[PDB]
RNA sequence: GACGACAUUAGACGAAUCAUCUGGAAAGAUGAAUCAAAGAAGGUAAUAAUCCUGUAGUCGAAAAUGUUGUCUCUCUUGAGUGGAUCCUGAGUACGACGGAGCACGUGAAAUUCCGUCGGAAUCUGGGAGGACCAUCUCCUAAGGCUAAAUACUCUCUAGUGACCGAUAGUGAACCAGUACCGUGAGGGAAAGGUGAAAAGCACCCCGGAAGGGGAGUGAAAUAGAACCUGAAACCGUGUGCUU
RNA sequence: GCAGUAAAUGUGGAGCCGUAGCGAAAGCGAGUCUGAAUAGGGCGUUUAGUAUUUGGUCGUAGACCCGAAACCAGGUGAUCU
RNA sequence: CAAUGGUAGGAGAGCGUUCUAAGGGCGUUGAAGCAUGAUCGUAAGGACAUGUGGAGCGCUUAGAAGUGAGAAUGCCGGUGU
């Protein structure tokens, strides 16, 4: 699960509670599958709404 | 102070004035053993070691319960007490060698020559002009010189065919007047030494 | 290694000309109105490590 | 001396004590350490300045002071330490580092007194002390703050 | 690609000792010599510079590979003046929220990254100098490449050690990751030494054989193959003194 | 670090400790801090340190040796049940 | 003239073992080991002789340590009851 156009992807930290207990998390990219110009042929396929922001046409 | 200077025959040729600072004080016993022993632990390079019970091979599983088996309990098969596996404290890779204060070793270095000079362990020869490398001339040099069975021969500088001509010969060995250290002077009987070299040894050590 | 220096004791004290260690004192926090002013400007002074203390701590100190 | 008569000095070496070899030595059995508890353990003891749960030493006592991140420390000369020259020499921080009374220079040269002159000589250094310059002045001869 | 250059993957030459004693045999001892750019080392029936293999030194490649030098080859301009206009990396830098990383405990975060939302300036610009503003100083992000100094050793060559000498040293000196254990991952041993030479006992006798006693080999046979030495525990047989 | 035989050693003076202390610090300095004080008091002055090393103790390392029940990580097992 | 019981424990002086350096020695006319003995020193322990053994090992001074076992329901072997 990566975005299309950026390379945009998952990462991994902690979640903390005010007692500062550390418990691994994770942070997904914001993906939706939207049907995008690849080479020709239109395709579905996973990009970050920050990449669809001004420069993707759907 | 003054030391006749002899030919490769024997016959007197010259004298030369060597200092009291370097071949007449009086040695110290102190630094002269201290700069033996240093430089007799620089030569080991220590390269011991056994395997402690984390070396030894396998040796990971408990070999019975703890309780309930009228044995003793155990925990490895390697443990120290087992036979073939783990020495407890034995020899580890490590140096030998120290360090000792700079005019020490000066002082180390002049009281050897000191001592070689008041037993008439000292002969100062004028030049060696050794043109091809021949261990009987040289044997011969030496036997007209009357030296004892163990002497060291010191050069100005590195002569190749002196160096050549006193390889093979049992209990001889050569040296540079900067190569000079205080194991080889006590270990040699006497000391033969070219004048230019004897002049390069009172200028380095004071 | 290095041997390394308790660093809650280097902000405690101070080594002085003879080797001793000055040090600041406690009860100098708060309640303050349960205290005799002499008690309170008493201890607005320094005092030394004890000896008996100085044998404990010696070496946490080595470096100071 | 010979190679098969050497002798150490006097006093310089000793033999070290083995531990735990029989009941001879004094040393034997329990190897020093009496019976029981953490100090006969091996790697046993306490962590240093630990006084068994007593509050300790300097957790009792508070904290003062900081440390300035720009101290100016000088290295310090005093009178008596500038005899060592002539009559009539300009003495200044290069020349007192090449006579090696000063063997680094921290932030500067401070001229103290401790000692006094007998001679007559001009100073050039960073920072003086009123008694310093006085001295340098009482017998002729100038203190330049450089 | 084409001439050389050393280096390596076989190798060659290479000095100088004879005699007697003891002994099974000497290299040992005694005497008298000799070579040494060679007295490192290992063998030889005991301890050899001169007996052998070697060592110092010198010489050596058909071929097939590293490496380096020339000259071929292949590429190709490089300064300075002005500066009126033009360009100099955008969903970037940055911010908020949540995290992570900086020696530094979302926090002053300075400096730096990730996710989510916001979201710039274009040299009269932008960033940094440990919050932040001014001045001053230094620098020019959001494109990419880059040898050397540094790390490590399954291998190969040469060597070294106040490192071990068969319960030690690798688990494994010996057909060892093997006998053996487990369904499996896995776990994991024990076991070196005749003698210089096998000269390893022809023949006779008891015995089915195994064993043995002679004879013989050997310096030695309680060195006979489980074989160097051969401790102690333990097992026997005789006795001097005792019960 | 360079040279040297995996020596000694030679060179290498970046550094380190000492020659001055006092104060939180600015800072002053045979004194300094507190204080309004030239008072009182605290720490200091009226020289010996430094490098290497034998011995003893301590710290970091498993730190004198053997011994848990257990915890975690990656694998192997339903041919018994 | 005085002192000398001793556990935890402190201090000192030493005995042995392996290895290394240098010197000086011993060995097939028999080394080390092993065995026995009625020997010497205050102890650790050191010699001598004679058998076995069949090639290596002391002494001096000085350096290093895998330096000393009767006990750990110790480990491995052998052998008992």
């Amino acid at each position: 699960k990566q975005c299309f156009v950026t390379g945009r992807k998952a990462s991994t930290g902690n979640r903390r509670s005010h007692a500062l207990n550390s418990t691994k998390r994770r942070w997904n990219a914001n993906l939706q599958k939207v049907r995008i110009l690849v080479d020709g042929k239109p395709k579905k396929v996973w990009v970050s709404a920050r990449a669809l922001k001004s420069g993707k046409v759907t | 102070a003054n030391y006749d200077v002899l030919k490769l025959d024997g016959t007197k040729s010259g004298s030369i004035e060597l200092s009291d600072a370097v071949f007449g004080i009086e040695p110290n016993n102190s630094v002269l053993f201290e700069a033996i022993n240093l430089q007799r632990a620089s030569l080991r390079q220590g390269t011991h070691a056994v395997k402690n019970r984390s070396a030894v091979s396998g040796g990971g599983r408990k070999p019975w319960k703890q309780k309930g088996t009228g044995r003793a309990r155990q925990g490895t098969i390697r443990a120290p007490q087992w036979r073939g596996g783990g020495i407890v404290f034995g020899p580890t890779p490590r140096s030998y060698a120290y360090k000792m204060p700079k005019k020490m070793r000066r002082l180390a270095l002049r009281s050897a020559l000191s001592f070689k000079a008041q037993e008439n362990g000292l002969t100062v020869v004028d030049a060696f002009n050794f043109e091809a490398p021949k261990t009987k001339e040289f044997k011969n040099v030496l036997s007209t010189l009357e030296q004892p069975k163990k002497v060291l021969v010191v050069t100005e500088n590195e002569d190749v065919n002196v160096e050549l001509s006193a390889r093979n010969i049992p209990g001889v060995q050569v040296t540079t007047a900067q190569g000079l250290n205080v194991l080889d002077i006590t270990n040699a009987d006497s000391l033969v030494i070219t004048e230019a070299a004897a002049k390069k040894v009172e200028e380095v050590l004071g | 290694p290095k041997m390394k220096t308790h660093r809650g004791a280097a902000k405690r004290v101070k080594r002085t000309a003879s080797g001793q260690l000055k040090r600041s004192r406690a009860f100098t926090s708060h309640l303050f109105a349960n205290k005799s002013t002499k008690q309170k400007r008493q201890l607005r002074k320094a005092r030394l490590v004890s000896k008996s203390d100085m044998k404990r701590v010696k070496q946490l100190l080595a470096y100071k | 001396m010979k190679l098969h008569e050497l002798k150490p000095a006097e006093g310089s070496r000793k033999e070290r004590n083995r531990v735990g070899r029989g009941v001879a030595t004094g040393n034997g059995k329990t190897s020093g350490r009496g019976h029981k508890g953490q100090k006969a353990r091996s790697g046993g003891g306490v962590r240093p300045g630990f006084e068994g749960g007593q509050l300790p030493l300097f957790r009792r006592l508070p904290k003062r002071g900081f440390t300035n991140i720009n101290r100016k420390e000088y290295a310090i000369v005093n009178l008596d330490q500038l005899n060592k020259f002539e009559d009539g020499t300009e003495v200044t921080p290069a020349l007192l580092v090449e006579s090696g009374v000063v063997k680094n220079e921290k932030s500067g040269i401070k001229i103290l007194g401790n000692g006094s002159l007998d001679k007559k000589l001009t100073v050039k250094a960073h920072k003086f002390s009123a008694s310093a310059a006085e001295a340098i002045d009482a017998k002729g001869g100038a203190h330049e703050v450089i």
